[PDB]
RNA sequence: UGAGG
RNA sequence: CCUCUCU
RNA sequence: UGAGGUAGUAGGUUGUAUAG
RNA sequence: UAUACAACCUACUACCUCUC
């Protein structure tokens, strides 16, 4: 059912009344809710339909506390008017100005009484009057006098009166309860409204069961000791000496000493010894807290008397001998009887069984009895390990320590509670099996409250009394009982307490009775927060209201209106059919509302609420049709994709007599000349180059950056082809042979299964040398090609052959490539220069003088090489050529005779080393322009001057932030422990974090540990309290105006609004969009993925909001998740035929690359494609064995019959072998042009491609692309492009809910033209009064998307220098509900939310107090706090959702994404700056990167070591990841508590 | 570590390695002069390792462009023994980081008050904890007078030999009772005796026996017979106030009761 | 000044 | 007449 | 890649001397 | 409990040489 609180609030709305609830913490909320219900006319001036509210209190302290409660829990200006401000000294004029400015007036009864009498304010102007502590009405009290002003008044316009009373009757006034309560009801013109005793609230007066009352009488036994007389004489001498001193005051000193004397009379010598220690502590604290010397002297002498009294009491104790005997013998008979009673009642009973409360009158008695009890318990080996004492009193530290003590009792750690007398308010403790009132009862409230704690009928209520007062106390208790029963009788009657069934077109039945249940089930399905479900609200139409709705029919019958939650489709009131019985009238309202719902749908054939699965199945064909063709359904790993070369490279093998195109490749070293880089600088810039010869023309390509071992260089492909026509077949044979020579010999890429490929099917083009043979044009180098069909082998030389041939000539080795037959095997090296001066005999230039070089070469390899034959020739200077074939992740003076001379130019050998890398970048750059041209055409931007045929590509840009870790030699790579003890823990409250000290720094309780404390600990308690270790003119909505820790236009929005700012899509951006992270290249797609993902979410949100306007956020969120899911984008991109052209493998040219113009033998390759049966079996081992050579590898293209049969047999035999694994797919995939790509890289590509369109073209053009990818099926009526301006979607009526909307609008930084959007944004599903608009939930769906895109666009453009991994973390942190909740609290927008949930209000107040403590800034403590998503909760989701709804409402009103940006930036600028300097990380990442805590993760349970304690905390979450995150959050909380 | 980093920087720059000069220095602390190529630096600490790791920090800071000289653990223990406070427990409770340069956290707990010191060496971290605690606990011939008045260790090695719990706040009242037996019996035979003509003479004799020099001062009061404040020079900080006539009987009474 | 004693 | 509260 | 050497850092141990 | 000197052991860091 509804809250006891919300049922009270409605009654008080209909009629005047005296709200009575013994149990506390409910009246504040009830007062706040009754105040807001009478706040409709607050804003209007008092001249024109204006009303103001009053809050009168008996005391200044209570008036102040209520004034602040109303300031913290409401959005209405509050004015505190009490005596201390000289209100008596005011004028009619001043009072009129005060009632104009303020809206609620909080004060004391005396202030307002004069105000209404002097006619400064009138009863008619006021709207509600709330009397806190209204039991004070009786007599001539100003509360009663104010109500008498209500007898002589308009009698038409009289304000509602609400009386909140904790205690119905004043202390010890029980003569005639009935007459007194009747007089109280006559005084306040309203019946007392209480709540029946229930689980929700317990009423002490309306309970029937009574415990077994026991009267234990204790003997006088007045044997007077002399120690008490001596102490008394000494204290009175002190009193005489103190009054005379002329001066943390004398009164305080008298107070404490008199209280000790009370403890010594009432509780005996042993208890007094425990209590003098308390005085010693308090007099020591005050001596330190003394400004002037005179006071310090007074406190020092008081302390010295305390030390003397401590001694006299202690010696009396020792004369007898903390033993039981010392305590019992030397104590008062009252205490003796209580201790004896304690022993008999709790003797060896199970500890979890006993729960008892001992009640004392004074607050210091608690401490002195707690000490006595703890020592007695330690002493008695029977009552030890049976009872645990604890005390409570009915400063930050004092409140914190009391809260801890009460929580100890509730969880059963502490069996006994010593409570100070109840006084004004009851005790928050569970039903106690034994209640023992140690100190004589003096009040009726005390008796009722104490007895009410012994709830169980078996519980014993013992009250200890004097023999002399026995007869008197019996009467007082008996009169209280008679009185209590009389209050019970009076409050018993004040307690807050046919139809034709519808037949479906398909046969079904909807009986009306089932309909109330059916409506409740439907309400459960609607999107709901943790705080609870919202049930429909029924209201019996007033007789006067019945007139408008119905005429003759509404006579002699009743009508019930049903209002469904504001989230549901039925936002219209459904008045029932006029019927005789109120009970039937509800069965009619429910039946009618259910029938209306069925028409709208929202119900199955059997009238069962429609599930999410059924809702999505309906939208399946409209949107997710392309899923079915891939054997998948939206209702109820990785994939392999064939690779297809660019169309420019397909069928590009040159022919004979047909024009061919040679594109020259220019390498330009972007490094200067110094000895290390001299050879590279000159050799790269040599006029001789090489060219990509092919039949198809090539597009303009971008300059690409390659990082050599000596520095960086730029590779450029010539825009202007060189057109050459081949004369015959011999020239083409030379071309292909030289191409094969380059890859086989110079680059060692050849495999034993590679055959030159003369069929022009795929990746068929050649590489040709060029010389400046002609004056201007560079002729093809036929001479070089004829000369080097195959590179010469290093035969070495015979010692005699050496002697014969004239091997050494200076000119021959000017620039060639040479290798040494000895040592380095086939290591080719470049002759940089040949020193003419140096000779084998020359002294080694090397600072290590070995004299003649002839010495070292012979010494190193005497056996390997004969002594050099020619002793007088130039020495070659060589520089090694690196054996690395991938180039994008950022001096031996040998003897000539000994080196085999390859006659290759050597200007070309380096350039050809970079060729494999250049070809793999040309391959993907060609695909990139294919995708560029394809998308510009669909957008019809192809004809634009910059995007047209005149388009010049821009040099590729290097992301300088990618980690790109490098293994040695340029390959890209794909502590101390200590022992600790074991423990466990309980979840930390938000309140604990508010305190600014670590747990270890907290001072000990001197109060609960009086005998074990040292003077050192007392010094610490004082200095910590000093802080040496750790308002009525300003509105609630005021921002502090300082650093918490003209907005520049976003370029994307500028490109969207204006055509002029559009810049061309670039080939470079498209290469980044296709290049995955695995490619291990300088650029990737992880950044465009961010902008693209944000756009896709923004566009899917706007599309679903426009197409299906009348859905709940639940269904829209679910359908949006399916639209943006990895599976949907996978299927869309696969349908788009783009995933074949993707860069997703690391470039190893030696193991996994099939070079252009060469392939597997046509025979084997055909076997693979024609026969899928044998495809699986073929493995790398089988292919290597082919070893075809000579004719089969070059001139012929098919493996020989013998080889073919051998291959086939070997592979099928492989089934019966060690290699039966058949996971051979990865190794042989490159051989047949297949690439396995993870399903995530495909969706990341689709988003990256959207991102390239969003960045360069703008939102409008990007929307058209979604139709291309078939993500959004655009309806004929509404264009996809106009999604932004599509309709996503009484002044006094709206402004009634929005009271101080001026301050909301000032803090937001935007003024709303239409406030309907503002009211919708602030409304909450629970709010039952707003029938104009819907809830935040609808606007929140739109706001989350808008905010995410706008923030993502900012982080993308501004924060270029962050690893794409951080730009994700930054985005996640900024958009988190916690971050939004903090900004909502900081900007003071929490006050304007419209809800009626008690839990929600409770948690919002706690979170606002915590944030105010922190300083309105997003700290780690807020991030670790539990949130609604993690799944009680201390971070409400409503605070962030309201901020998102306000951001949506700003856009909906303005219809400008630049104004919405300006608002968002002014709100988030502090967060943006802070999170850019220090980006926060995941909770799992924090826990695993913590230096001292090694996380062990199992309802996932994390065992971590924190400062010598191994604590395991369990995380409960619906999902395994959600449970792990909860465990990590609970852990991080414990680490934050006990840190170093 | 600082030394390791300076060591590695020299290797990387391909320059001369640092030369370290340690002298005995002032008080008990050595001073370390780092000699580096083209620069000179200074850093002094309690131990040679401590001085070296400070020298290193100072020179390293000038290239890019405190250490007490006593045993603070021992000093804190001596201070606690002197003031009668529960003896400190300093224990390394957490080791974490690379075995080449680790991080050690050590707790120091005088009674319930804990302060943490963290460093790169087990000993340095203990010293760090001890220093932090001493400052918090803190915020000389008297101890000679208090030694004659009552048996007291006044240093840790004297205590370690004999083998304190610490005076609880509840048990501070026994201060006069714990005075040396010879002094007490005499001050009692002085109190019980009535040979003295004046109570002023008795009061002075009993206080003189206990070696307490009284501080009689003028307390401002609205009374004909002067109100005087008798202050005492003892750890207990006894302070009494009475009228002139009663001042000397109250001294006698306090002493009798407390001495009993 | 109002309530209680 | 006193306590508490109020002005 | 493996092996060896030099300088350092941190822990533990042992023995001597010193202060406390 | 610190300090100074010498030895042993363990874990690690920088550099160098040789080899692959």
């Amino acid at each position: 059912p509804r809250g006891y609180q919300l049922r009270l609030v409605d009654h008080l709305t209909k009629s005047n009344g005296i709200v009575y609830l013994p149990t506390g913490s409910g009246k504040t909320f009830v007062a706040i809710l009754v105040l807001k219900r009478f706040s409709q006319d607050f804003d209007k001036p008092i001249e024109s339909g204006g009303k103001r509210a009053l809050f009168m209190c008996n005391t200044v302290e209570l008036a102040r506390q209520q004034a602040m409660a109303v300031r913290r829990c409401t959005n209405f200006k509050v004015g505190f008017y009490v005596g201390e401000q000289g209100v008596d000294d005011w004028t009619r004029g001043m009072w009129s100005d005060e009632i104009k400015k303020n809206q609620v007036l909080v004060g004391t009864a005396q202030v307002f009484l004069d105000m209404v009498t002097q006619t400064y304010v009138a009863l008619s102007s006021l709207s509600v009057v709330i009397i806190d502590e209204c039991h004070h009405g009786t007599g001539h009290h100003p509360f009663r006098e104010f109500m008498r002003l209500f007898t002589i008044a308009n009698q038409t316009k009289l304000p509602r009166v609400v009386g909140l009373t904790g205690v119905l009757i004043k202390g010890n006034e029980i003569t005639n309860v009935a007459t007194k309560l009747k007089e109280l009801e006559i005084t306040y013109r309203g019946n007392i409204i209480t709540v029946s005793d229930t689980k929700e609230l317990e009423n002490v007066m309306l309970y029937a069961t009574k415990p077994t009352e026991v009267m234990v009488s204790f003997p006088h036994q007045e044997q007077v000791l002399t120690v008490t007389r001596l102490i008394s004489a000494e204290i009175e001498k002190f009193y005489v000496s103190l009054d005379l001193m002329n001066i943390s005051k004398k009164s305080f000193v008298k107070q404490l000493f008199n209280d000790f004397l009370y403890q010594m009379k009432e509780y005996g010598i042993y208890a007094a010894s425990i209590a003098i220690i308390s005085l010693i502590v308090e007099f020591d604290i005050k001596r330190r807290q003394a400004e002037t010397l005179s006071v310090k002297l007074m406190h020092r002498t008081a302390l010295t008397l305390c030390e003397k009294i401590r001694h006299l009491l202690v010696q009396k104790l020792q004369d007898m001998t903390n033993t039981e005997e010392v305590i019992m013998n030397f104590s008062t008979p009252k205490v003796q009887r209580f201790l004896m009673s304690l022993k008999v009642s709790f003797a060896d009973k199970d500890p979890k069984d006993i729960c008892c409360l001992v009640f004392v009158e004074r607050r210091y008695t608690c401490k002195c009895i707690y000490g006595l009890l703890l020592n007695y318990i330690q002493s008695t080996p029977e009552l030890r390990n049976v009872l645990t004492p604890q005390f409570m009193v009915g400063s930050v530290l004092e409140r914190k320590w009391q809260k801890s003590a009460i929580q100890q009792f509730r969880d059963g750690n502490a069996n006994l509670m010593i409570c100070s007398s109840v006084l004004e308010e009851g005790i928050d403790v569970q039903a106690c099996n034994h209640v023992f009132i140690l100190d004589p009862v003096k009040t009726f409230n005390m008796y009722v409250q104490s007895k009410g704690r012994a709830r169980t009928t078996e519980a014993k209520f013992v009250l200890f009394t004097a023999d002399k007062e026995r007869e008197k106390t019996i009467q007082q208790i008996y009169q209280y009982r008679k009185a209590h029963n009389d209050i019970a009788e009076y409050l018993k009657d004040r307690v807050l307490e046919d139809i034709d069934p519808f037949t479906n077109e398909n046969g079904a039945v909807l009986l009306p009775n089932n309909a109330l249940a059916i409506l409740h089930r439907y309400c459960q399905t609607i999107p709901t927060d943790a705080f609870g479900f919202v049930i429909p609200w029924f209201h019996v139409l007033q007789e006067d209201e019945r007139d408008r709705i119905f005429g003759v029919s509404a006579k002699g019958k009743h009508v019930i209106s049903i209002n469904m939650p504001v989230n549901c489709m039925l936002r219209d009131t459904i008045y029932s059919d006029p019927m005789d019985n109120v009970k039937t009238a509800k069965i009619s309202a429910a039946f009618k509302a259910c029938k209306v719902l069925y028409s709208l749908g929202e119900l199955n054939e059997r009238f069962v609420p429609k599930t999410l699965k059924e809702r999505v199945a309906s939208i399946a064909d409209v949107h997710f049709e392309h899923w079915n063709k891939y054997g998948d359904s939206v209702t109820a790993k990785d994939r392999t994709y064939k690779t297809e070369c660019p169309l420019e490279f397909y069928d590009a093998l040159p022919r004979v007599g047909e024009i061919c195109y040679a594109y020259e490749i220019f390498l330009e070293p972007q490094f200067e000349s110094c000895e290390y880089t001299e050879h590279m600088y000159l050799n790269l810039q040599t006029p001789r180059n090489y060219a990509i010869l092919l039949r198809n023309k090539l597009p303009r390509l971008a300059e690409m950056p390659l990082f050599s071992n000596q520095g960086k260089l730029h590779v450029r492909v010539a825009n202007a082809p060189l057109e050459v026509i081949i004369q015959n077949s011999e020239q083409l044979e030379l071309l292909h042979q030289f191409h094969g020579m380059v890859f086989r010999d110079i680059l060692k890429i050849w495999h034993p299964f590679f055959v030159l490929d003369r069929r022009s099917k795929e990746n068929s083009y050649l590489v040709v040398p060029l010389i400046l043979g002609a004056g201007e044009q560079k002729c093809f180098d036929w001479e070089l090609m004829t000369n080097f069909r195959r590179l010469p082998q290093s035969h070495g030389s015979n010692v005699q052959q050496r002697e014969q041939q004239p091997a050494p000539r200076p000119e021959d080795f000017e620039g060639k490539i040479v290798t040494q037959w000895y040592a380095n095997y086939d290591k080719p090296m470049l002759v940089t220069k040949v020193h003419r001066e140096l000779t084998p005999l020359s002294y080694m230039e090397k600072n290590q003088q070995d004299k003649t070089y002839y010495e070292f070469t012979m010494s190193k390899y005497g056996n390997r090489i004969g002594d050099v034959v020619h002793k007088d020739k130039f020495m070659i200077e060589v520089r090694d050529l690196t054996e690395q074939l991938t180039f994008y992740v950022h001096k031996v003076i040998l003897i000539p005779e000994l080196c085999f001379n390859f006659n290759f130019p050597g200007d070309l050998w380096l350039k050809l080393i970079f060729l494999p890398s250049i070809l793999n970048r040309m391959y993907f750059l060609l695909h990139a322009e294919a995708l560029r041209k394809r998308f510009n055409t669909y957008l019809n931007l192809h004809l634009l001057p910059f995007n047209g045929t005149d388009y010049m590509p821009r040099p590729l840009e290097i992301d300088y932030s990618l980690k790109r870790n490098v293994d040695p030699l340029g390959n890209v790579i794909p502590p101390m422990p200590t022992k600790s003890i074991e423990a466990s823990v309980a979840n930390l409250e938000i309140t604990e974090f508010e305190n600014p000290w670590q747990k270890y720094m907290e001072p000990v309780d001197l109060s609960r540990n009086l005998l074990s404390t040292y003077p050192v600990e007392l010094d610490y308690y004082y200095h910590f309290s000093v802080g040496n270790v750790c308002y009525w003119a300003k509105n609630q909505f005021h921002m502090p105006t300082g650093n918490i820790y003209k907005v520049k236009p976003l370029l994307i929005l500028q490109k969207t609004v204006s055509k002029e700012h559009i810049t061309p899509a670039e080939q470079g951006e498209f290469l980044a969009a296709i290049t995955a992270s695995s490619a291990a290249d300088v650029f990737d797609m992880e950044r465009l993925e961010i902008l693209g993902d944000s756009f896709l979410k923004l566009s899917a949100t706007l599309y679903l909001a426009s197409k299906y306007s009348d859905w709940n956020e639940g269904t829209l969120t679910e359908v949006k998740s399916k639209l943006v899911s990895n599976r949907n984008l996978l299927f869309c991109l696969i349908d788009a035929d783009i995933p074949k052209t993707l860069n997703t493998i690391q470039f190893t040219p030696r193991y996994t690359w099939l070079p252009p113009g060469i392939s597997l033998p046509h025979n084997v390759l055909a076997l693979w494609r024609e026969n899928p049966e044998f495809a699986k079996i073929i493995g790398p081992h089988n292919l290597r064995d082919l070893a075809l050579g000579d004719e089969e590898s070059l001139v012929k293209g098919n493996c020989s019959d013998i080889n073919y049969n051998r291959f086939v047999e070997g592979c099928r035999a492989n089934g019966q072998s060690f290699y039966a694994g058949a996971d051979f797919s990865s190794e042989v995939n490159f051989c047949v042009g297949l690439v396995t790509i993870p399903n995530k890289v495909i969706a990341d590509t689709l988003e990256a491609l959207l991102g390239v369109i969003v960045k360069n073209y703008g939102l409008q053009h990007a929307f058209k692309m979604l139709e291309y990818f078939k993500i959004c099926r655009a309806d004929i009526d509404k264009p996809l492009t106009q999604l932004l301006n599509l309709e996503l979607g009484n002044t006094t009526e709206i402004d009634g809910f929005l009271i101080n909307h001026y301050y909301l609008e000032k803090n937001l930084g935007y003024t709303f033209k239409d406030r309907r959007y503002l009211l919708q944004a602030l409304t909450h599903p629970s709010y039952p009064t707003n029938r104009i608009t819907g809830s935040y939930q609808e606007l929140e769906f739109i706001g989350d998307a808008i905010l995410d895109f706008l923030i993502s666009a900012y982080i993308f453009e501004n924060n270029t220098k962050m690893n794409p991994g951080a730009l994700t973390d930054l985005r996640s942190a900024l958009v988190n509900n916690t971050t939004l909740a903090c900004i909502c609290v900081r900007h003071r927008l929490h006050f304007f939310i419209l809800a009626e949930n008690a839990k929600l209000s409770e948690i919002i107040s706690k979170f606002v107090n915590f944030q105010e403590s922190q300083g309105h800034r997003v700290t780690n403590y807020v991030r670790i706090l539990l949130e609604e998503a993690d799944v009680n909760v201390d971070v409400p989701k409503a605070l962030g959702d309201v901020l998102e709804a306000l951001i949506a409402a700003v856009y909906l009103d303005c219809r400008d994404l630049q104004r919405t940006w300006e608002v968002i930036f002014n709100l988030f600028e502090p967060e943006l700056q802070e999170f850019t300097r220090k980006v926060p990380i995941n909770h799992i990442r924090q826990l695993v990167e913590h230096k001292h805590a090694k996380p062990v993760f199992s309802m996932v349970s994390c065992q971590f070591t924190c400062m010598e304690k191994t604590i395991k905390v369990y995380g409960f979450g619906s999902n395994k990841d959600q449970a792990k995150l909860s465990a990590a959050k609970h852990a991080l909380q414990q680490l934050s508590k006990c840190d170093a | 570590s600082a030394v390791s980093a300076l060591q590695e920087f020299c290797a990387r720059t391909q320059i001369n390695l640092p030369t370290y000069s340690f002298i005995p220095g002032e008080d008990g602390g050595y001073v370390c002069k780092v000699e580096l190529l083209e620069i000179e630096a200074l850093g002094n600490g309690r131990s040679k390792r401590d001085a070296k790791h400070l020298a290193a920090s100072n020179i390293l800071r000038k290239i890019q462009l405190t250490n007490l000289n006593r045993d603070m653990v021992k000093e804190l223990r001596d201070y606690c023994v002197r003031r009668e406070m529960p003896l400190p427990c300093i224990e390394v409770v957490q080791q974490s980081g690379t075995p080449s340069a680790p991080e050690f956290v050590a707790c120091c707990s005088v009674a319930s008050i804990v302060r943490y010191g963290k460093s790169d060496k087990k000993k340095d971290a203990r010293q760090r904890a001890a220093i932090e605690m001493l400052a918090l606990i803190s915020s000389e011939s008297m101890e000679e007078l208090e030694a004659l008045r009552r048996k007291k260790f006044t240093t840790y090695w004297e205590l370690k030999e004999a083998g304190h719990t610490g005076m609880r706040l509840c048990d501070r009242h026994n201060y006069f009772k714990n005075f040396y037996p010879t002094l007490k019996k005499e001050a009692i035979e002085a109190i019980n005796s009535d040979e003295y003509e004046s109570s002023k003479d008795k009061a002075m004799d009993v206080m003189s026996s206990l070696k307490i020099t009284p501080k009689i001062s003028e307390v401002e009061s609205s009374s004909l017979v002067p109100l005087l404040s008798v202050e005492l020079n003892c750890a207990f900080d006894v302070v009494l106030m009475a009228k002139e006539t009663d001042i000397y009987d109250h001294i006698i009474d306090y002493f009798r009761t407390m001495l009993i």
